[PDB]
RNA sequence: CCCACAGCCCCCGCCGCGGAGCCGAGGGCAAGCUGGUGCCAGCAGCCGCGGUAAUUCCAGCUCGGCGAGCGUCGCGCGGCGCUGCUGCAGUUGAAACGCCCGUAGUUGGCCCCCCGCCGCCACGAGGAAACGGGAGCGCUCCAGGCAGGCCCGUUGGAC
RNA sequence: CCCGCCGGCCGCCCAGGGAAACCGGGAGGCUCCGGGCUCUGGGGGGAGUAUGGCCGCAAGGCUGAAACUUGAAGGCAUUG
């Protein structure tokens, strides 16, 4: 069965940027989905999206731009400490320049460059660069 | 128990994972020779503090410029490296720290600074008088070959008013 | 079936050599200024030949 | 007697109408005259070393044909490297065609910095892989002052390419030289051909080559 | 996936370890006990005792030679075992009805060459080294 | 001088013992010349050598490594992504139960703007040192120790 | 008749993957190595043996070692 939306929203993603198509299509909307691509875009990566409503599993369409070379989840959420951040950005991350690692706090949905700045911890969820 | 259970002790060195090695062999002799070492435990020796220090400018630098752990750590470490004469005074940027060698270490010894001096011939002259106790460091006599001296007594060293 | 079948010439008297940091010294100028055409090597024939 | 172009790039070339080597890297020409690029190298500054000889045996009606094969790599120690092969009766014959083939073939490398920006760039720009065969190479940016963490063969490429500071890991069967050095030449191969925020700018295409 | 990756599946995959690693021979060998019971040296470095037969052993096909050794039987188990003098005309050395000192190969507890099914080293006998007594650097006339 | 008494270190005078071994030289692995023996004697962690040049045995010459230390045996860590959480494998190399139902167990789509509870993150209190980290101090350096300077944070032993 | 949709059974195949043979309605999207659950394996022999237990009229099935021994055994492919 269906579990993680966020898991399929990517693979599409990144399947659909490969053969540098243009627009792609990710069936079911959830909030996490839209805050990471909000983030995404912030970012530069991939632009503009738009959600559709039907009632029952919302749909979203998301227009690309290339630049984007790879995205994931992590399923289990560990709990990052505030000061452990630096080893999973070695162990991830092509470089300690340019990647992003999402994570879930009290404090929202942020990157861990933001979260070093206020010296917290949380959850982590994602990745992409 | 006795008290001298208490005491404390650790070594000093490290040695190569892979010994029989062509272009390491080289260098050790190469700086051996340019500079009179006796064994290859003092390389050893070096290489060990070189990498202390490293490790300590690693740590530091992986942190936040505005750390307090990180600003004390770092005032201590280059008050100690510039206070040694390892590092030039005009760099206080711990970034300059990895790029530090051995070769650095070595020109701080007594030997060297000696040399500089003028009141030596050679390396191995050096060591031969200094062994005799003919050298002295802020009117202290000092043989041992390996003592390094810090950039407040490199004009302080002469020879001893005592020594023929 | 005698062990010990396999089992006489005398030792050449020579200076005994500068022991301590010295012999670095020596291996130094070996290698790195004293002469030791067809490259090099450590002791083959030709080498020999020549000091002998 | 004297290098008579047989291309047009090789013309050119002979003409001083082209004056680096980037000029032709960036527009993706393919090279065949080992006079192109020692033209641009007069002072023989491309080293070499021969990194494995192997003896390659056919079995036949009446015993068996032997051959050599032989592997070089060159570098100028500054963002050059190439690696080529040879096969021959003969070893020296067989090393001079390695020779050639690895001057004909030749990437850039793109280097950069662990953290801080420190004048020239001392490590590859980011993390990098390759495969050839069974074997995998993981090339990890490393601070300045931490060597060249590797295997002697992979080190001598490294050296060769003009880096002085990363962390290496190797998969596989990795006594087997040639595909290690094509698993590693392939990481660097692939350096320029990797998109970063820095390359988002976008640039009117030019009528000039 | 194949592996279990839940957020409360420690239990899990602990037991799957413990029950996977005995699978190493050497951690089998290490951990389980029987060759320690079976080992006549029980986990010592060399062991002491007392030569009793003097013996040449064939060696392996490819090769063509007759190794000198020795039946020792221990002191502190009185089982019997085979051990090797492997210096050139070194038996002559060794006498019925001596006391030795028996240690082992560079192996743990295989056959090292091509000597067949055996497995220690004889190293001193009568209190003098045997290397030392190859290299004339003491004698054994006490004997 | 020190010491409960004596040594020892250190200081002052007269005479003044300058001594390097252990392993190896086919590869892994840095380092080659005569004489013997002749698949015998022996070497060899592995590959292998020895049946008339033995580059590998036994000797001499020479050479290399570490060095007042060197080598051998056993154990533990590493090597090992060959126990795999990070991070193995499962068509053919070793390995998907003959198939279905099914309880414990594990895992479970989307949605409510704020209330309570559990996990989670951060901070804090409270609770032995020694060890480890670490600030400062020239036991002549060092392994160490918490000292110490005169015109000392209340000299210091912070955390 | 031809133009589609759903479901099923098949063939060839660009990318990609792989030690390769080959797969491509995945053996793809994975060292750029994290969707969920279950089972199995850790050099070759000894050995699916011994000894216990359960089931079965029996033949036998499920479960399942050690000592000892050995330096290769195996896979896909190339030339004869
Ligand atoms: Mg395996
Ligand atoms: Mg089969
Ligand atoms: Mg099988
Ligand atoms: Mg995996
Ligand atoms: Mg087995």
């Amino acid at each position: 069965v269906r579990i993680n939306v966020l898991r399929d929203a990517l693979k599409s993603i990144c399947n659909a940027q490969r053969i540098g198509k243009k627009q792609v299509i990710v069936r079911p909307s959830s909030k996490v989905i839209i805050e990471f691509l909000q983030l995404m875009q912030k970012n530069g990566y991939i632009s503009d999206f738009a959600v559709v409503d039907n009632h029952r599993s919302n749909r979203i369409v998301v227009n690309l731009i290339g630049r984007l070379n790879k995205a994931g989840v992590i399923s289990p959420r560990f709990d990052i400490p505030a000061n452990d951040i630096e080893k999973w950005v070695v162990n991830l991350l092509p470089s300690r320049l340019f990647g992003h690692i999402i994570l879930t706090t009290s404090q929202g949905i942020m990157d861990h460059i933001e979260a070093q700045h206020r010296q917290i911890g949380g959850k982590v969820i994602g990745y992409f660069y | 128990p006795r008290i001298s259970r208490h005491r404390n002790s650790s070594k000093t060195y490290s040695t190569p994972k892979k010994p029989f090695t062509k272009p390491r062999l080289d260098a050790e002799l190469k700086l051996c020779g340019e500079y009179g070492l006796k064994c290859k435990r003092e390389i050893y020796r070096a290489r060990y503090m070189l990498a202390k220090i490293r490790r300590t400018a690693r740590n530091l630098l992986t942190l936040d410029e505005n750390d307090i752990k990180r600003r004390f750590e770092g005032a201590a470490l280059l008050r100690r490296l510039h206070m040694l004469g390892i590092l030039d005074e005009e760099k206080d940027q711990l970034d300059y720290v990895l790029g530090l060698r051995i070769e650095d270490i070595f020109k701080r010894r007594l030997q060297s600074v000696i040399v500089e001096s003028k009141l030596a011939k050679s390396v191995h002259h050096a060591r031969n008088m200094i062994k005799a106790r003919h050298i002295s460091v802020g009117g202290q006599i000092v043989n041992i070959p390996s003592y390094m001296v810090r950039i407040s007594n490199t004009s302080r060293v002469a020879i001893a008013d005592t020594s023929s | 079936t005698s062990a010990g079948k396999v089992r006489k010439k005398e030792k050449k008297e020579k200076p005994r050599p500068p022991r301590g940091r010295a012999y670095k010294r020596l291996l130094y100028n070996k290698n790195f200024v004293d002469d030791t055409h067809n490259g090099r090597r450590l002791g083959p024939n030709n080498l020999l030949i020549r000091q002998k | 007697e004297e290098w008579h172009p047989s291309t047009k790039l090789g013309r050119l070339v002979k003409a001083g109408k082209i004056e680096s080597l980037y000029d032709i890297f960036k527009y993706s020409l393919p090279i065949k005259e080992t006079e192109i690029i020692d033209y641009f190298f007069p002072k023989s500054e491309l080293a070499e070393e021969v990194c494995n000889i192997m003896s390659v045996q056919k079995q036949t009606t009446a015993g068996q044909r032997t051959r050599f094969r032989a592997h070089v790599i060159v570098g100028n120690r500054d963002g050059f490297i190439g690696y080529g092969a040879g096969v021959s009766k003969e070893v020296a014959n067989a090393i001079k065609k390695a020779a050639k083939n690895a001057r004909l073939n030749i990437v850039p490398v793109r280097r950069g910095f662990w953290g801080g920006k420190l004048g020239d760039p001392h490590t590859v720009s980011s993390k990098l892989s390759g495969k050839c065969g069974s074997v995998r190479v993981r090339l990890i940016p490393a601070p300045r002052g931490a060597g060249i963490v590797a295997s002697p063969t992979v080190a001598k490429v490294l050296e060769f390419a003009g880096v002085s500071d990363v962390f290496t890991r190797q998969s596989g069967h990795s006594r087997t030289l040639m595909n290690s050095v094509g698993a590693v030449y392939n990481a660097l191969k692939s350096s320029y051909s990797i998109l970063t925020p820095d390359l988002w700018k976008k640039e009117q295409l030019d009528h000039v080559q | 996936m194949s592996k279990t990756s839940g957020l409360y599946t420690a239990r899990k995959l602990r037991t799957v370890r413990r029950v996977n690693r005995w699978a190493d021979k050497k951690y089998r060998k290490a951990h389980l006990g029987t060759w320690l019971k079976a080992n006549p040296l029980e986990g010592a470095c060399m062991a002491r005792g007392i030569v009793t037969q003097k013996i040449g052993i064939s060696a392996k096909q490819p090769n063509s030679a007759v190794r000198k050794a020795v039946r020792v039987q221990l002191t502190k188990n009185s089982k019997k075992i085979t051990a090797f003098v492997p210096r050139d005309g070194s038996i002559t050395y060794i006498d019925n009805n001596d006391e030795v000192l028996v240690a082992g190969f560079g192996r743990a507890g295989r056959a090292v060459g091509d000597i067949p099914g055996c497995r220690f080293k004889v190293i001193k006998v009568a209190g003098i080294g045997l290397l030392a007594l190859f290299l004339r650097k003491r004698e054994k006339r006490a004997r």
